[PDB]
RNA sequence: GGAUUAAAACUAGAGUAGCGAAACGGAUUCGAUACCCGUGUAGUUCUAGUAGUAAACUAUGAAUACAAUUAUUUAUAUAUAUAUAUAUAAAUAAUAAAUGAAAAUGAAAGUAUUCCACCUGAAGAGUACGUUAGCAAUAAUGAAACUCAAAACAAUAGACGG
């Protein structure tokens, strides 16, 4: 009974890699199909930006 | 039957075989992620008849 | 036509050529030509 | 002499100074006509207790020593048990500094979209007054702390270009000189043997010594390595 | 490498475990996540062997033991009761 | 591999019966062993090293890069409308290795029936791998071998 | 194994399950 | 060792149109504890369990290497004078060879290799006893004596067929 019962599927309760990981699934602006807010942010802003560049020409 | 079975790769060999997996791995990266930014614009034009307010 | 292209719906060469100082390179460059 | 076998340390850690050792030997079974390995686990005396499940060992025999331990560890050919046990200590160890690490990581970037949800100032709008105030001449305070906010603190049309560089640039300009070092040295090998003469003067220019009396395989790999330290050290 | 696929292997059973304790009847999905888990004890098993300090640093960080991989495992209804893997 | 070994010995009796008079085998050390002493026995009319497409008509050095599309190609021989090379099958098998000492592969040869292998009949060709090197067992006689008896050629 | 085999089986089987209804019935009453 | 496992059956609680063991009736019949008809209980349904059995069948365990053809679909790829054509796999059908007691099998029931399960005349018998498991029905495990010179499969030619 003193063994160290770890659950062979799940493992030890509050493992910090599987915590993690779940947490960051979670965070506020996560997006999906690869896409990340910052590079979105940059990009949209690139596009207007862009826009009026080629309606200075 | 005297040529030897293998020949191993020389050390230059295995640097230029190197170079070109490490090349087709960062090829494919770069031409996926430019298709997902040309989705992404493509997506920013219609997004004016999108509804959030 | 890429960047200088007249689309209202472009593709992202007009973008690319923004940022890499070129759809920029070649105003000034159209322009000093017709100077 | 005694009788010496070579056994696996299959049990430790549970009698004080005895280890079971599973010895495989070769007999010949006449019914089936087949030279089998017939196994047994012997009762080891480990007088120094040094021996770990896993290892690989050399019993000899002794005097009896118990009513079933009749030989004793006389040598660890490999210490794979040991070492499993060492590897086992320091990962807790190594993992915990690990994890400690990256929950810090995690935090830190945490705060610092926070911190930026709070900033209700956007990326467009700022990028529209760097436009508009370098085309209207307005200098409002805005701008000092758009300055600060970004640290662009000069307001030209070459800084909002820098502001919305993507990482993807980079990508393609170092994909296209990765190609061109490959296709050059495969173009400069492929000419150099294609020319006899222009290779064996090739190889004495690098430094090589009567490069002529060598062969087709010790030889390209000269080339090789020289045409790949002509287009990869000087660059 | 085998540490990877075992981290790969771990999200996928930390993801299919979640489906299981919703739908404790699917005994199509439970197989599958049987066999997952069995799979992820071999490719450790070899690790072990290919490259035991690996193998402890990349157990540790999974949050497993040794016992967890080289002891036999069936996923049965014994450990479905032992470690209240539906709860109640 | 023996389990190689065999697969060949069962290819090459099925490459018989429908009289194909080219046929491919994997590129081994051991394949190549067992091939070339076919081939100066006479059972075998040609053996030419090549890839999964055909035998090579100019040299093409053995590399990791294309060692896994490699193979040896050997020609079979009919005459008189039988086939030269009509079986081929192991005697020391995968889950039953046998190692003879040169004594009992010389009673071998001679009639006696060792560890339940038949003798050797007349025109047919035994193998004996000794120290990784494949002989014919009177060659193995001769310099006093002692190795493990693989197949039987007839 | 043929139908008509089959057969011999099948009453070998009849006759034991008849009377194990029997033996039931008479425990239920000697109960 | 573990898990899942049709139908029937069982435990508890809901449901119950239709169908339908049983039971009670109507017919048929020399008789009819049947086939047909009526009334129709359990069951068939749902929820939570028990149980682990079927002609649970392809009556054909799994894996790997290999061997002569055609036809038909499917998939991927290639080309163009752009809709076909050319390739490579898979599936199915009919076959060569081979195998086989034959019926036939045909990429295996062929040529080989590896591992597991199982069989050793019929009947007695998947019975008896014991044990284990189950609420229970039961399920698993599983004999011997006595008796006999039988017993079985494929195919052949008949005879016969409401
Ligand atoms: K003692
Ligand atoms: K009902
Ligand atoms: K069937
Ligand atoms: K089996
Ligand atoms: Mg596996
Ligand atoms: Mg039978
Ligand atoms: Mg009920
Ligand atoms: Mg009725
Ligand atoms: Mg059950
Ligand atoms: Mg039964
Ligand atoms: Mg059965
Ligand atoms: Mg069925
Ligand atoms: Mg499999
Ligand atoms: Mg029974
Ligand atoms: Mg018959």
């Amino acid at each position: 009974a003193s063994t160290d019962k770890v659950d062979p599927v799940l493992g030890r309760a509050d493992t910090p890699f599987i915590t993690r990981i779940m947490a960051e699934l979670k965070e506020p602006l996560v997006l999906s199909k690869g896409y990340n807010i910052e590079e979105v942010d940059k990009f949209l802003a690139a596009i207007e930006s862009a826009k009026r560049e080629r309606a200075e020409l | 039957m005297s040529q030897p079975l293998l020949r191993n790769r020389s050390p230059e060999e295995s640097e230029l075989l190197k170079l070109k997996r490490n090349y087709n791995r960062s090829l494919l990266n770069f031409q996926a992620h430019k298709k997902k930014l040309n989705e992404l614009l493509n997506l920013y034009h219609v997004a004016n008849e999108f509804i959030v307010t | 036509m890429g960047s200088l292209s007249n689309e209202k719906f472009f593709d992202i060469s007009l973008v690319d050529s923004y940022l890499n100082k070129d759809l920029k390179n070649i105003s000034n460059k159209i322009d000093s030509k017709l100077n | 002499a005694r009788q010496n076998f070579l056994g696996l340390v299959v049990s430790q850690g549970k009698m004080q100074k005895t280890v079971k050792v599973r010895v495989e030997t070769k007999v010949f079974n006449k019914k089936i006509n087949k030279e089998l390995f017939h196994r047994r686990d012997y009762l080891v005396h480990d007088e120094g207790e040094i021996s770990r499940e896993g290892d690989l060992v050399r019993i000899e025999a002794t005097r009896p020593l118990s009513k079933r331990k009749f030989f004793a560890i006389a040598e660890i050919i490999r210490n794979k048990g040991q070492q499993f046990a060492l590897y086992e200590s320091e990962a807790q160890l190594s993992v915990a500094k690990e994890e400690a690490q990256k929950a810090k990581e995690f935090l830190d970037k945490r705060s610092v979209r926070e911190n930026k949800l709070n900033e209700k100032t956007t990326l467009l709008r700022d990028i529209r007054t760097i436009q508009d105030a370098l085309s209207s001449g307005s200098t409002p305070k805005e701008l000092l702390e758009i300055k600060q906010r970004y640290g662009i603190q000069d307001f030209s049309q070459e800084t909002v270009r820098q502001l919305l560089q993507l990482d993807i640039s980079g990508l393609e300009v170092n994909l296209e000189k990765q190609r061109s070092l490959i296709d050059r040295i495969q173009t400069r090998l492929s000419e150099l043997l294609s020319n006899d003469l222009k290779c064996d003067q090739f190889l004495k220019d690098h430094g090589v010594e009567d490069p002529l009396t060598l062969k087709k395989n010790i030889k390209k790999n000269l080339l090789r390595k020289h045409v790949m330290m002509d287009m990869q050290q000087p660059s | 490498s085998s540490e990877v696929q075992a981290a790969c292997m771990t999200v996928r059973i930390q993801n299919m475990a979640n489906h299981i304790k919703e739908h404790r009847k699917d005994f199509a999905n439970t197989r599958n996540l049987r066999i997952l888990v069995q799979q992820r004890q071999a490719i450790l098993r070899y690790l072990k062997r290919d490259n035991p300090e690996k193998y402890y640093w990349t157990i540790q960080k999974l949050g497993l033991n040794d016992a967890a991989i080289t002891d036999e495992f069936n996923m049965d209804r014994r450990y479905m009761q032992d470690y209240e893997f539906f709860g109640d | 591999s023996l389990v190689k070994l065999a697969n060949t010995c069962a290819h090459l009796q099925n490459c018989s019966k429908v009289r194909v008079a080219l046929t491919s085998i994997p590129y081994t050390k051991l394949q190549l062993q067992f091939a070339y002493n076919l081939y100066q026995q006479g059972f075998l009319s040609s053996l030419q090293k090549g890839s999964t497409m055909g035998p090579d008509k100019d040299f093409v050095e053995v590399t990791p890069d294309n060692i896994s599309t490699r193979r040896l190609w050997v020609g079979l021989k009919y005459r008189d409308n039988k086939p030269v090379l009509s079986s081929c099958k192991l005697i020391s098998k995968p889950n039953s290795r046998i190692h003879l000492p040169m004594e009992d592969m010389k009673k071998l040869c001679s009639g006696v029936t060792i560890r339940n292998i038949k003798p050797l009949q007349p025109g047919e060709l035994i193998l004996v791998r000794a120290h990784n090197n494949i002989m014919d067992i009177n060659e193995a006689i001769s310099k006093k071998l002692d190795g493990e008896v693989l197949c039987r050629v007839k | 194994d043929s139908v008509m085999r089959k057969r011999k089986k099948k009453m070998k089987k009849h006759k034991l399950r008849k009377r194990r209804k029997r033996e039931k019935a008479e425990r239920r009453k000697l109960s």
